[PDB]
């Protein structure tokens, strides 16, 4: 059978864990949590973490002005996040799963946890993280992940 | 409200972008 959606569950922890750190690496306060992984950054899910983060770079810098303009009028908090995240990524998924959205709730994860932690003074990055992973297993991305072989899949279209 | 939808419209650009680049 396919690998179960817990196994997805543990390896998108990874792979948005490694995305964070490797993005932040391009794009250059980091919160200092960021360098705290959950397994080496050589495994196979820190390199795809960081492979997603590459690819996804020029992509990102064409979308900054704009992203940093919507979240200073959002003002992302530990108080409004997990609501805010909810909705956002519920939209961004409404119409179907792909993983060019799959790899763009990374990068929300990422400019989400990086503006509570530069602009609310508060290192959220932990807790993003499960949004991202919980979000994936309650709205069935952690299977459709599943059902292509796993996050390397993202890697090979 | 307003910029909630916002940026899901922007990161549903973003996705779209991603899906070519990882194609």
């Amino acid at each position: 059978g396919s690998m179960s959606e817990e196994q997805v569950a543990q390896d998108t922890e990874e792979v948005f864990r490694s995305y964070v750190f490797y993005r932040h690496q391009q794009e250059q306060p980091a919160d200092p949590e960021m360098v705290t992984l959950p397994l080496q950054p050589s495994s196979t899910m820190g390199q795809v973490g960081r492979q997603l983060a590459i690819i996804g770079d020029d992509i990102n810098r064409r979308y900054d002005s704009e992203f940093q303009t919507m979240l200073q009028h959002l003002q992302p908090t530990a108080e409004n996040a997990y609501e805010y995240f909810t909705k956002i990524a519920t939209s961004l998924f409404e119409s179907g799963i792909n993983w060019g959205r799959v790899v763009a709730l990374l990068g929300f994860g990422y400019r989400l946890a990086l503006h509570v932690y530069q602009h609310g003074l508060t290192g959220f990055l932990g807790q993003v993280t499960r949004f991202v992973v919980d979000f994936m297993l309650h709205h069935s991305i952690a299977r459709w992940i599943a059902q292509r072989g796993g996050w390397v899949a993202a890697l090979n279209l | 409200a307003p910029y909630l939808e916002q940026v899901a419209r922007t990161l549903r650009k973003i996705g779209e972008e991603i899906n070519e680049a990882l194609r």
